[PDB]
RNA sequence: UCAACUUCAUG
């Protein structure tokens, strides 16, 4: 049954019990941002990482 | 490691059964006829007690760090 | 252009449990209901814990976040108390919160289980829904657990915490003749409780003028509030919701005259 | 802008310093770059 | 400040620049020991 | 708040 409406929907969906696993990578590990922050000194440019 | 509180899909008490299911167990009653007797009537509930680890108690074989 | 008279008749009531069938509404006030079920029925839970002394295997946050599952008897005071936000004092009062402590260690040798019995409370009214008991830790000998907590009211649609309900089942239609459902062979699909089919006939005649009325309802109870008083609560408060909404409503088409 | 004879190294250059940064650890240590090493084997072996 | 020695759990207090071993056991694995403040932690 | 190197993962 539709959560927002509660109209039947029209397709029988599969449901089942599956063992699912976390993967360790996570978004909070991967976001970045850069706004002129630290800089090499040989290369003078934005740096690695 | 220890029982949730609270089957995830519904919502209904499973953390005061598990030591109700595993007293059954021991009694002679299969997982499925203790399951019934604790009262878990949707799969989702007897998933919580099915499939649950009891990792508490090879925990707290450890000593703890201040007695 | 006014709004059905819907009737009610109830076909189970256990302390547990509530089955009922709502007959001549619409599945649009049917399927808030329930949603108001699940979300919008205000609830005691613990949200504030401050461990002074956990020695507990589990970590302090999984030691609070247990405590908030557990449910708390909140049948009479939860339309008394008021939210933390509306509550003129800072922090948490009476009023406004209920005061939990737990202060066990195991001394003896036995494995010590933990469990909602240990919790107490400063106001009566509210348990932990003990009258076994929730485990919220095992504690091995020369391991203690100390805290303070604060219950507020809440509803669901904050944090599951707060949800009065196990699990909502509604149904409409139960034998399929409106053909909301379209079954690729009908037969394979098992009866529903409520069908009054023949067992030879797996699917009702297609009803061309037919609109999904007499919905069935079992809301079964986390021992929190009553089932009764669970829908009751949620009637009332979609009720308020939508006066709320014509209040609002006609102060701004006041103020666009 | 090349003659044949320039070719051939009479005058070494020596990069600046910002060519050849010295690499500072805790204020402890200051290591120096490889051209820097190898500009002082040049120097040692010129010197003799 | 106090430190919790490893192995024999007896809280032992070390000075400042004094070496790390526990009187009584001399295990050299002490603990820190948990804070007087408090922090709250919302239980959801 | 350095730099080289390696290895392991992500597409
Ligand atoms: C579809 O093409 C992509 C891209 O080409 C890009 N990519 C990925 N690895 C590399 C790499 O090593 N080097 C370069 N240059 N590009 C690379 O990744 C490719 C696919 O790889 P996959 O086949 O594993 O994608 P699934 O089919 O597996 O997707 P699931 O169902 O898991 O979501
Ligand atoms: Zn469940
Ligand atoms: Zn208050
Ligand atoms: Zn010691």
């Amino acid at each position: 049954y539709n959560g927002f409406t509660g109209r039947k929907i029209t397709s029988q969906i599969f449901i089942g019990p599956t063992y699912y696993q976390r993967l360790k990578h996570m978004v909070d590990d991967k976001i970045h941002s850069r706004a002129r922050g630290p800089i090499q000194i040989l290369n003078r440019q934005p740096m690695e990482g | 490691m220890i029982i949730p509180v609270r089957c995830f899909t519904c919502g209904k008490i499973v953390g005061n059964k598990w030591e109700a299911y595993l007293g059954l167990l021991q009694a002679e009653y299969t997982e499925g006829d203790a399951l019934d007797a604790l009262g878990l009537k949707r799969y989702c509930c007897r998933r919580m007690l099915l499939a649950h680890v009891d990792l508490i108690e090879k925990l707290l074989n450890y000593a703890p760090l201040e007695k | 252009p006014y709004a059905n008279q819907p009737t009610v008749r109830i076909t189970e009531l256990t302390d547990e449990n509530v089955k009922f069938i709502i007959e001549n509404t619409d599945l649009a006030v049917a399927n808030s209901i329930r949603r108001v079920f699940i979300a919008e029925v205000p609830i005691i839970a613990i949200d504030w814990v401050q461990i002074d002394a956990n020695s507990s295997v589990l970590h302090d946050e999984f030691i609070a976040h247990r405590l908030g599952l557990i449910p708390l008897t909140s049948d009479d005071i939860v339309d008394k108390l008021q939210y933390s936000r509306d509550c003129t004092c800072e922090e948490f009062c009476p009023e406004c919160s209920v005061e939990f402590t737990l202060d066990v260690r195991c001394n003896e040798d036995q494995t010590r289980h933990v469990t909602s019995r240990d919790l107490i409370s400063n106001s009566p009214r509210v348990i932990p829904v003990t009258s076994d008991d929730i485990l919220i830790v095992k504690l091995r000998k020369g391991q203690e657990l100390r805290l303070r907590a604060y219950a507020k009211k809440g509803f669901g649609k904050e944090h599951a915490k707060w949800n009065p309900t196990a699990g909502v089942a509604f149904e409409y239609d139960p034998d399929n003749a409106l053909r909301h459902t379209v079954y690729p062979k009908p037969e394979e699909w098992p009866k529903s409780e409520y069908s009054e089919l023949d067992e030879d006939e797996s699917q009702a005649p297609y009803d061309p003028n037919g609109k999904p009325e007499r919905f069935y309802y079992n809301v079964e109870s986390c021992g929190s509030l009553r089932p009764e008083t669970i829908v009751l609560s949620a009637l009332s408060g979609l009720k308020k919701k939508l006066s709320d909404l014509q209040t609002q409503l006609s102060h701004e088409i006041q103020s666009d005259v | 802008y090349a003659r044949p004879e320039w070719m051939i190294v009479t005058v070494l250059p020596v990069p600046p310093l910002s060519v050849r940064p010295a690499v500072v650890m805790q204020g402890s240590a200051r290591n120096q770059d490889d051209l820097t090493h190898k500009l002082a084997d040049i120097v040692k072996i010129n010197n003799q | 400040m106090i430190y919790i020695c490893g192995e024999c759990h007896t809280e032992n207090e070390i000075k400042s620049r004094d070496p790390i071993r526990c009187r009584e056991c001399g295990y050299r694995i002490m603990y820190k020991k948990r804070t007087k403040r408090l922090v709250v932690f919302d239980a959801r």
